[PDB]
RNA sequence: GCCUAAGACAGCGGGGAGGUUGGCUUAGAAGCAGCCAUCCUUUAAAGAGUGCGUAACAGCUCACCCGUCGAGGC
Protein backbone atom coordinates (compact mmCIF):
# COMPACT_ATOMS: atom_id res chain seq x y z
CA UNK A 1 0.00 0.00 0.00
CA UNK A 2 0.91 3.62 0.18
CA UNK A 3 0.05 5.74 2.90
CA UNK A 4 1.52 9.26 3.33
CA UNK A 5 1.94 10.76 6.87
CA UNK A 6 2.30 14.38 7.75
CA UNK A 7 3.70 15.82 10.77
CA UNK A 8 5.51 19.39 11.80
CA UNK A 9 8.87 19.36 13.29
CA UNK A 10 11.39 21.41 14.20
CA UNK A 11 13.71 22.22 11.08
CA UNK A 12 16.54 20.88 11.35
CA UNK A 13 16.03 19.38 15.13
CA UNK A 14 14.11 16.33 14.17
CA UNK A 15 14.55 13.04 16.18
CA UNK A 16 13.72 9.66 16.66
CA UNK A 17 11.05 10.40 18.74
CA UNK A 18 8.52 10.65 19.31
CA UNK A 19 6.46 12.85 17.08
CA UNK A 20 8.06 11.52 13.69
CA UNK A 21 8.36 8.13 15.43
CA UNK A 22 4.53 6.76 16.17
CA UNK A 23 4.07 8.52 12.79
CA UNK A 24 5.92 6.17 10.69
CA UNK A 25 7.34 3.04 12.31
CA UNK A 26 3.58 1.47 11.32
CA UNK A 27 4.74 2.00 7.93
CA UNK A 28 7.61 -0.77 8.33
CA UNK A 29 10.28 1.79 7.35
CA UNK A 30 13.56 2.31 9.08
CA UNK A 31 13.08 5.58 11.60
CA UNK A 32 16.83 7.68 11.06
CA UNK A 33 16.18 6.79 7.45
CA UNK A 34 13.07 9.72 7.08
CA UNK A 35 15.30 11.75 9.44
CA UNK A 36 18.53 12.61 7.68
CA UNK A 37 16.61 13.28 4.91
CA UNK A 38 14.40 16.09 6.63
CA UNK A 39 17.15 17.60 8.62
CA UNK A 40 18.82 17.99 4.93
CA UNK A 41 15.94 20.14 3.53
CA UNK A 42 15.15 21.96 6.55
CA UNK A 43 18.61 23.09 7.07
CA UNK A 44 17.35 26.44 6.29
CA UNK A 45 14.32 26.42 8.19
CA UNK A 46 16.33 25.36 11.09
CA UNK A 47 14.69 25.90 14.39
CA UNK A 48 11.21 26.59 13.21
CA UNK A 49 8.19 24.28 12.50
CA UNK A 50 7.58 23.25 9.37
CA UNK A 51 5.04 20.36 8.42
CA UNK A 52 6.63 17.33 6.50
CA UNK A 53 4.63 14.90 4.56
CA UNK A 54 6.56 11.19 4.65
CA UNK A 55 4.97 9.22 1.17
CA UNK A 56 5.60 6.01 2.04
CA UNK A 57 5.23 2.36 0.24
CA UNK A 58 4.51 -0.14 3.14
CA UNK A 59 4.82 -2.98 0.56
CA UNK A 60 8.05 -2.35 -0.97
CA UNK A 61 10.55 -0.43 1.24
CA UNK A 62 10.52 3.09 0.05
CA UNK A 63 9.79 6.65 1.12
CA UNK A 64 9.94 9.93 0.05
CA UNK A 65 9.65 13.81 1.33
CA UNK A 66 7.65 16.41 0.71
CA UNK A 67 8.53 19.78 2.88
CA UNK A 68 5.86 21.83 3.67
CA UNK A 69 5.19 25.19 4.51
CA UNK A 70 5.46 26.67 8.07
CA UNK A 71 2.89 27.72 9.79
CA UNK A 72 2.01 31.74 10.80
CA UNK A 73 3.04 32.43 13.93
CA UNK A 74 6.23 30.85 13.01
CA UNK A 75 7.58 33.00 9.76
CA UNK A 76 6.16 35.90 12.08
CA UNK A 77 9.04 34.94 14.78
CA UNK A 78 11.90 34.42 12.26
CA UNK A 79 10.73 38.19 10.67
CA UNK A 80 11.60 39.41 14.13
CA UNK A 81 14.28 36.36 15.02
CA UNK A 82 12.37 35.29 18.35
CA UNK A 83 11.83 32.15 19.76
CA UNK A 84 9.32 32.00 22.52
CA UNK A 85 6.71 35.09 21.80
CA UNK A 86 4.30 36.49 24.66
CA UNK A 87 3.07 35.42 27.87
CA UNK A 88 0.11 37.52 27.74
CA UNK A 89 -0.83 38.35 24.35
CA UNK A 90 -2.15 42.31 24.34
CA UNK A 91 -0.82 43.15 28.07
CA UNK A 92 3.07 42.99 26.30
CA UNK A 93 4.77 43.66 23.56
CA UNK A 94 7.56 41.39 21.69
CA UNK A 95 6.95 41.90 18.95
CA UNK A 96 6.97 44.45 16.31
CA UNK A 97 6.60 44.12 12.43
CA UNK A 98 6.24 46.91 9.36
CA UNK A 99 2.96 46.68 7.14
CA UNK A 100 5.85 45.67 4.08
CA UNK A 101 7.28 42.73 6.47
CA UNK A 102 3.42 41.38 6.80
CA UNK A 103 2.66 41.65 3.28
CA UNK A 104 5.94 39.06 3.02
CA UNK A 105 4.33 36.58 4.68
CA UNK A 106 0.64 36.76 3.29
CA UNK A 107 1.80 35.99 0.01
CA UNK A 108 3.69 33.03 1.40
CA UNK A 109 0.27 31.20 2.80
CA UNK A 110 -2.22 33.32 0.92
CA UNK A 111 -2.06 29.82 -1.18
CA UNK A 112 -3.38 27.85 1.61
CA UNK A 113 -5.38 30.89 3.28
CA UNK A 114 -9.73 31.41 2.10
CA UNK A 115 -8.76 34.76 0.99
CA UNK A 116 -8.84 35.51 -2.96
CA UNK A 117 -7.06 39.23 -2.35
CA UNK A 118 -3.77 40.20 -0.84
CA UNK A 119 -5.36 42.71 1.52
CA UNK A 120 -7.70 39.70 3.11
CA UNK A 121 -4.71 37.78 3.54
CA UNK A 122 -2.98 40.43 5.14
CA UNK A 123 -6.06 41.24 7.36
CA UNK A 124 -6.14 37.17 8.48
CA UNK A 125 -2.11 37.59 9.10
CA UNK A 126 -2.76 40.45 11.31
CA UNK A 127 -5.25 38.62 13.13
CA UNK A 128 -3.01 35.68 14.31
CA UNK A 129 -0.52 39.06 15.72
CA UNK A 130 -3.01 39.72 18.09
CA UNK A 131 -3.07 36.59 19.21
CA UNK A 132 1.09 36.90 19.81
CA UNK A 133 1.62 40.29 21.42
CA UNK A 134 3.21 41.65 18.14
CA UNK A 135 2.21 44.81 16.85
CA UNK A 136 2.44 45.86 13.50
CA UNK A 137 3.01 49.73 12.26
CA UNK A 138 3.70 50.49 15.86
CA UNK A 139 0.26 49.96 16.99
CA UNK A 140 -2.27 46.91 18.03
CA UNK A 141 -3.47 44.96 14.99
CA UNK A 142 -6.79 45.41 15.58
CA UNK A 143 -6.53 48.72 14.50
CA UNK A 144 -3.99 48.37 11.10
CA UNK A 145 -7.05 46.03 10.13
CA UNK A 146 -9.56 48.83 10.60
CA UNK A 147 -7.07 50.71 8.41
CA UNK A 148 -6.87 48.13 5.58
CA UNK A 149 -10.78 48.10 5.19
CA UNK A 150 -10.79 52.71 6.25
CA UNK A 151 -8.74 52.79 3.03
CA UNK A 152 -5.48 54.27 4.97
CA UNK A 153 -2.26 52.25 3.45
CA UNK A 154 -4.00 51.07 -0.06
CA UNK A 155 -0.59 52.19 -1.69
CA UNK A 156 1.48 48.98 -0.55
CA UNK A 157 -1.11 47.39 -2.88
CA UNK A 158 -2.29 47.12 -6.72
CA UNK B 1 -41.60 41.58 6.74
CA UNK B 2 -38.36 41.16 9.03
CA UNK B 3 -36.15 44.15 7.15
CA UNK B 4 -33.28 41.77 6.50
CA UNK B 5 -35.96 39.16 4.44
CA UNK B 6 -36.96 42.36 2.17
CA UNK B 7 -33.25 43.78 1.46
CA UNK B 8 -32.43 39.45 1.16
CA UNK B 9 -35.24 39.18 -1.75
CA UNK B 10 -33.90 42.61 -3.38
CA UNK B 11 -30.30 41.08 -3.50
CA UNK B 12 -31.23 37.83 -4.97
CA UNK B 13 -34.12 39.66 -7.67
CA UNK B 14 -30.88 41.53 -8.27
CA UNK B 15 -28.86 37.84 -9.44
CA UNK B 16 -32.01 36.67 -10.99
CA UNK B 17 -32.12 39.86 -13.31
CA UNK B 18 -28.44 40.05 -13.46
CA UNK B 19 -27.45 37.21 -15.88
CA UNK B 20 -28.95 35.09 -18.69
CA UNK B 21 -29.05 31.99 -16.98
CA UNK B 22 -30.47 30.92 -13.85
CA UNK B 23 -30.32 27.67 -11.91
CA UNK B 24 -31.11 26.35 -8.49
CA UNK B 25 -28.60 23.85 -6.96
CA UNK B 26 -28.49 21.57 -4.26
CA UNK B 27 -26.05 22.58 -1.88
CA UNK B 28 -26.96 20.09 0.96
CA UNK B 29 -24.73 17.31 2.07
CA UNK B 30 -21.46 19.58 0.81
CA UNK B 31 -19.24 19.56 3.84
CA UNK B 32 -17.73 22.99 3.71
CA UNK B 33 -14.26 22.77 2.36
CA UNK B 34 -15.04 21.46 -0.30
CA UNK B 35 -17.85 24.15 -1.31
CA UNK B 36 -14.92 26.74 -0.40
CA UNK B 37 -12.93 24.90 -2.49
CA UNK B 38 -15.71 25.06 -5.57
CA UNK B 39 -16.55 28.45 -4.47
CA UNK B 40 -13.14 29.54 -5.17
CA UNK B 41 -13.18 27.17 -8.44
CA UNK B 42 -15.53 28.71 -10.07
CA UNK B 43 -15.59 32.31 -8.46
CA UNK B 44 -15.18 34.04 -11.80
CA UNK B 45 -17.44 32.03 -14.02
CA UNK B 46 -20.59 31.87 -11.58
CA UNK B 47 -22.56 34.16 -8.76
CA UNK B 48 -23.66 31.84 -6.00
CA UNK B 49 -26.12 32.64 -3.68
CA UNK B 50 -27.48 30.41 -0.51
CA UNK B 51 -30.88 31.60 1.18
CA UNK B 52 -34.14 30.31 2.02
CA UNK B 53 -36.24 28.27 0.16
CA UNK B 54 -39.25 30.71 0.91
CA UNK B 55 -36.67 33.82 0.11
CA UNK B 56 -35.98 32.28 -3.26
CA UNK B 57 -39.24 31.56 -4.65
CA UNK B 58 -40.51 34.96 -3.81
CA UNK B 59 -37.18 36.35 -5.55
CA UNK B 60 -37.95 33.70 -8.28
CA UNK B 61 -41.83 35.44 -8.69
CA UNK B 62 -41.07 38.96 -7.93
CA UNK B 63 -38.09 38.89 -10.37
CA UNK B 64 -40.54 37.10 -12.96
CA UNK B 65 -43.26 39.99 -12.85
CA UNK B 66 -40.51 42.82 -13.21
CA UNK B 67 -39.09 40.92 -16.07
CA UNK B 68 -42.91 40.07 -17.65
CA UNK B 69 -41.26 36.70 -18.00
CA UNK B 70 -43.48 33.70 -17.30
CA UNK B 71 -40.87 30.98 -17.40
CA UNK B 72 -38.68 32.11 -14.38
CA UNK B 73 -41.56 32.15 -12.72
CA UNK B 74 -41.58 28.15 -13.34
CA UNK B 75 -38.22 27.70 -11.85
CA UNK B 76 -39.58 28.23 -8.67
CA UNK B 77 -41.43 25.00 -8.44
CA UNK B 78 -38.30 23.47 -8.46
CA UNK B 79 -36.78 25.05 -5.75
CA UNK B 80 -36.13 22.27 -3.30
CA UNK B 81 -34.22 20.76 -0.45
CA UNK B 82 -30.79 22.63 0.59
CA UNK B 83 -31.16 25.75 -2.55
CA UNK B 84 -29.34 28.02 -3.45
CA UNK B 85 -29.25 30.55 -6.94
CA UNK B 86 -26.81 30.51 -9.18
CA UNK B 87 -26.54 32.60 -12.30
CA UNK B 88 -23.70 32.34 -14.96
CA UNK B 89 -23.13 33.40 -18.81
CA UNK B 90 -22.38 29.65 -19.58
CA UNK B 91 -25.26 27.59 -21.73
CA UNK B 92 -26.60 25.05 -19.31
CA UNK B 93 -24.92 22.16 -20.48
CA UNK B 94 -21.75 23.28 -20.04
CA UNK B 95 -22.87 24.63 -16.41
CA UNK B 96 -23.94 20.44 -15.80
CA UNK B 97 -20.27 18.93 -16.82
CA UNK B 98 -18.50 21.56 -14.70
CA UNK B 99 -20.53 20.96 -11.92
CA UNK B 100 -20.11 17.00 -12.49
CA UNK B 101 -16.21 17.67 -12.85
CA UNK B 102 -16.59 19.27 -9.59
CA UNK B 103 -17.93 16.87 -7.15
CA UNK B 104 -16.31 14.33 -4.96
CA UNK B 105 -16.65 10.83 -3.36
CA UNK B 106 -17.85 10.83 0.04
CA UNK B 107 -18.69 8.08 2.68
CA UNK B 108 -22.24 6.53 2.45
CA UNK B 109 -23.59 6.53 6.23
CA UNK B 110 -26.54 5.03 7.44
CA UNK B 111 -30.41 4.99 5.53
CA UNK B 112 -29.38 6.12 2.22
CA UNK B 113 -28.67 3.98 -0.40
CA UNK B 114 -26.81 2.66 -3.92
CA UNK B 115 -25.97 5.38 -6.56
CA UNK B 116 -23.98 2.55 -7.80
CA UNK B 117 -22.62 -0.57 -6.30
CA UNK B 118 -20.08 -0.20 -3.61
CA UNK B 119 -17.65 -2.90 -2.60
CA UNK B 120 -14.86 -4.55 -0.86
CA UNK B 121 -11.28 -5.11 -2.67
CA UNK B 122 -9.13 -8.08 -0.76
CA UNK B 123 -5.93 -7.98 1.06
CA UNK B 124 -4.93 -6.97 4.06
CA UNK B 125 -6.70 -4.39 5.96
CA UNK B 126 -4.39 -2.63 8.40
CA UNK B 127 -5.82 -3.77 11.03
CA UNK B 128 -4.30 -6.03 14.61
CA UNK B 129 -6.88 -8.54 15.46
CA UNK B 130 -9.55 -7.37 17.38
CA UNK B 131 -13.32 -6.74 17.68
CA UNK B 132 -13.17 -5.37 13.38
CA UNK B 133 -13.36 -9.36 12.34
CA UNK B 134 -16.30 -9.77 14.83
CA UNK B 135 -17.63 -7.17 12.72
CA UNK B 136 -16.99 -8.26 9.17
CA UNK B 137 -19.51 -10.97 10.63
CA UNK B 138 -23.04 -9.52 10.20
CA UNK B 139 -22.63 -7.78 6.85
CA UNK B 140 -21.33 -10.75 5.63
CA UNK B 141 -17.73 -9.92 4.64
CA UNK B 142 -16.05 -13.08 4.84
CA UNK B 143 -13.29 -12.15 7.24
CA UNK B 144 -10.14 -14.06 8.99
CA UNK B 145 -6.67 -12.96 10.34
CA UNK B 146 -3.84 -13.54 7.61
CA UNK B 147 -0.36 -12.73 8.44
CA UNK B 148 -1.47 -11.58 11.65
CA UNK B 149 -3.49 -8.73 10.52
CA UNK B 150 -7.11 -8.73 9.45
CA UNK B 151 -8.10 -9.36 6.17
CA UNK B 152 -11.24 -9.99 3.84
CA UNK B 153 -11.85 -12.88 2.29
CA UNK B 154 -13.39 -11.15 -0.62
CA UNK B 155 -14.02 -9.67 -3.70
CA UNK B 156 -18.34 -9.74 -3.35
CA UNK B 157 -20.77 -7.66 -3.57
CA UNK B 158 -22.87 -6.63 -0.79
CA UNK B 159 -24.96 -4.21 -2.67
CA UNK B 160 -26.65 -3.32 -5.79
CA UNK B 161 -28.21 0.14 -7.22
CA UNK B 162 -31.90 0.32 -5.80
CA UNK B 163 -31.92 -1.36 -2.04
CA UNK B 164 -30.83 -0.63 1.26
CA UNK B 165 -27.45 0.01 2.81
CA UNK B 166 -27.42 -0.52 6.85
CA UNK B 167 -26.51 1.78 9.02
CA UNK B 168 -23.66 0.10 10.02
CA UNK B 169 -22.81 -1.73 6.71
CA UNK B 170 -22.09 2.19 6.41
CA UNK B 171 -19.72 3.19 8.73
CA UNK B 172 -17.89 -0.11 8.67
CA UNK B 173 -17.23 0.74 4.65
CA UNK B 174 -16.08 4.13 6.50
CA UNK B 175 -13.54 2.47 8.41
CA UNK B 176 -11.95 0.57 5.16
CA UNK B 177 -11.37 3.97 4.05
CA UNK B 178 -14.48 3.32 1.12
CA UNK B 179 -16.03 6.67 -1.02
CA UNK B 180 -18.73 5.06 -3.38
CA UNK B 181 -20.86 8.17 -3.49
CA UNK B 182 -20.55 11.53 -5.75
CA UNK B 183 -21.13 14.96 -3.62
CA UNK B 184 -21.11 18.49 -4.42
CA UNK B 185 -23.12 21.19 -6.06
CA UNK B 186 -25.78 19.41 -7.58
CA UNK B 187 -28.38 21.19 -10.41
CA UNK B 188 -32.13 20.79 -9.69
CA UNK B 189 -32.90 22.50 -12.85
CA UNK B 190 -31.80 25.66 -15.25
CA UNK B 191 -33.45 28.31 -16.73
CA UNK B 192 -32.48 30.00 -20.15
CA UNK B 193 -34.21 31.21 -23.14
CA UNK B 194 -37.30 30.43 -21.85
CA UNK B 195 -36.63 27.02 -21.36
CA UNK B 196 -36.45 25.13 -18.15
CA UNK B 197 -33.98 22.44 -17.72
CA UNK B 198 -34.28 19.47 -15.89
CA UNK B 199 -31.23 16.63 -14.93
CA UNK B 200 -32.74 14.64 -17.04
CA UNK B 201 -32.18 16.71 -20.40
CA UNK B 202 -28.79 18.16 -19.23
CA UNK B 203 -27.43 14.50 -18.60
CA UNK B 204 -27.53 13.22 -22.38
CA UNK B 205 -24.71 12.39 -23.52
CA UNK B 206 -23.09 11.83 -27.72
CA UNK B 207 -24.34 7.99 -28.79
CA UNK C 1 8.75 9.36 31.77
CA UNK C 2 7.42 6.30 30.82
CA UNK C 3 4.52 4.25 28.80
CA UNK C 4 3.57 2.73 26.26
CA UNK C 5 1.27 5.36 23.84
CA UNK C 6 1.42 8.43 25.79
CA UNK C 7 3.18 11.53 25.05
CA UNK C 8 4.46 13.90 23.04
CA UNK C 9 7.97 14.87 23.80
CA UNK C 10 10.54 12.47 25.55
CA UNK C 11 9.39 8.81 23.92
CA UNK C 12 7.20 6.91 24.30
CA UNK C 13 3.44 6.39 22.76
CA UNK C 14 1.67 3.76 21.53
CA UNK C 15 1.17 0.68 19.04
CA UNK C 16 0.91 -2.74 18.81
CA UNK C 17 -0.55 -4.05 22.55
C1' G D 1 -47.51 44.35 23.84
C1' C D 2 -43.13 42.10 20.78
C1' C D 3 -41.61 37.84 17.49
C1' U D 4 -44.18 34.33 13.94
C1' A D 5 -46.98 31.31 7.29
C1' A D 6 -41.23 35.82 3.94
C1' G D 7 -42.49 29.76 8.93
C1' A D 8 -43.52 29.54 16.18
C1' C D 9 -42.05 25.76 20.07
C1' A D 10 -40.14 20.72 20.09
C1' G D 11 -38.16 16.73 17.45
C1' C D 12 -35.42 14.62 13.52
C1' G D 13 -31.64 14.98 9.18
C1' G D 14 -27.44 17.76 6.96
C1' G D 15 -23.75 21.53 7.40
C1' G D 16 -20.85 23.15 11.71
C1' A D 17 -15.34 25.52 7.60
C1' G D 18 -9.95 28.03 6.54
C1' G D 19 -5.27 31.02 8.63
C1' U D 20 -4.56 27.47 13.19
C1' U D 21 -1.88 22.48 17.02
C1' G D 22 -3.92 31.07 18.23
C1' G D 23 0.20 32.70 22.10
C1' C D 24 2.04 30.81 26.50
C1' U D 25 2.72 26.70 29.42
C1' U D 26 3.52 21.60 29.45
C1' A D 27 6.15 15.01 28.94
C1' G D 28 1.76 16.09 26.35
C1' A D 29 -1.95 20.53 26.25
C1' A D 30 -4.57 20.43 19.08
C1' G D 31 -12.13 24.39 20.94
C1' C D 32 -12.56 21.74 25.84
C1' A D 33 -5.58 20.95 32.83
C1' G D 34 -4.11 26.11 33.37
C1' C D 35 -2.66 31.42 31.89
C1' C D 36 -3.40 35.30 28.05
C1' A D 37 -5.69 36.90 23.79
C1' U D 38 -10.41 36.09 21.35
C1' C D 39 -8.93 38.51 15.58
C1' C D 40 -9.46 37.84 10.37
C1' U D 41 -11.09 34.98 6.10
C1' U D 42 -15.06 31.51 2.94
C1' U D 43 -19.78 32.18 4.08
C1' A D 44 -26.32 30.38 4.41
C1' A D 45 -23.68 29.51 8.83
C1' A D 46 -20.37 28.05 12.12
C1' G D 47 -17.39 30.19 19.27
C1' A D 48 -9.79 30.91 18.71
C1' G D 49 -15.65 27.07 21.40
C1' U D 50 -20.96 24.51 25.49
C1' G D 51 -20.36 19.56 27.40
C1' C D 52 -18.62 14.33 26.94
C1' G D 53 -14.22 12.25 25.48
C1' U D 54 -8.65 11.07 24.37
C1' A D 55 -1.91 10.61 26.98
C1' A D 56 -2.22 13.94 23.30
C1' C D 57 -4.77 13.72 18.75
C1' A D 58 -9.52 11.17 17.17
C1' G D 59 -14.61 10.67 17.97
C1' C D 60 -19.56 12.50 20.12
C1' U D 61 -22.15 16.85 21.38
C1' C D 62 -23.64 22.25 21.60
C1' A D 63 -23.90 27.24 19.79
C1' C D 64 -24.79 29.04 14.65
C1' C D 65 -26.95 28.06 9.34
C1' C D 66 -30.05 25.23 5.94
C1' G D 67 -33.69 21.48 5.46
C1' U D 68 -38.14 18.83 7.32
C1' C D 69 -42.27 19.72 10.15
C1' G D 70 -46.48 23.34 10.33
C1' A D 71 -48.97 27.33 14.93
C1' G D 72 -47.36 28.90 18.24
C1' G D 73 -43.24 31.56 21.28
C1' C D 74 -41.27 35.49 24.93
MG1 LIG E 1 -6.67 31.76 -1.25
MG1 LIG F 1 -43.73 25.52 3.57
MG1 LIG G 1 -36.50 24.52 14.78
MG1 LIG H 1 -28.83 18.99 14.66
MG1 LIG I 1 -23.77 16.27 12.81
MG1 LIG J 1 2.03 23.98 21.17
MG1 LIG K 1 -5.28 26.12 24.75
MG1 LIG L 1 -12.12 18.71 17.15
MG1 LIG M 1 -8.52 18.10 26.85
MG1 LIG N 1 -17.42 36.33 11.15
MG1 LIG O 1 -50.24 35.22 21.85
NA1 LIG P 1 -30.59 16.78 0.04
NA1 LIG Q 1 -7.56 22.73 10.50
NA1 LIG R 1 4.24 18.31 33.60
NA1 LIG S 1 -5.17 22.60 25.12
Amino acid sequence: AKEVVEVLVTGGRATAGPPLGPAIGPLGVNVMQVVKEINEKTKDYEGMQVPVKVIVDTETRKFEIEVGIPPTTALIKKELGIETAAHEPRHEVVGNLTLEQVIKIAKMKKDAMLSYTLKNAVKEVLGTCGSMGVTVEGKDPKEVQKEIDAGVYDEYFK
Amino acid sequence: MAPWKIEEVKTLKGLIKSKPVVAIVDMMDVPAPQLQEIRDKIRDKVKLRMSRNTLIIRALKEAAEELNNPKLAELANYVERGAAILVTDMNPFKLYKLLEENKSPAPVRGGQIAPCDIKVEKGSTGMPPGPFLGELKSVGIPAAIEKGKIAIKEDKVVVKKGEVVSPKLAAVLDRLGIKPIKVGLNILAVYEDGIIYTPDVLKVDEE
Amino acid sequence: IASASCTTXICTCSCSS
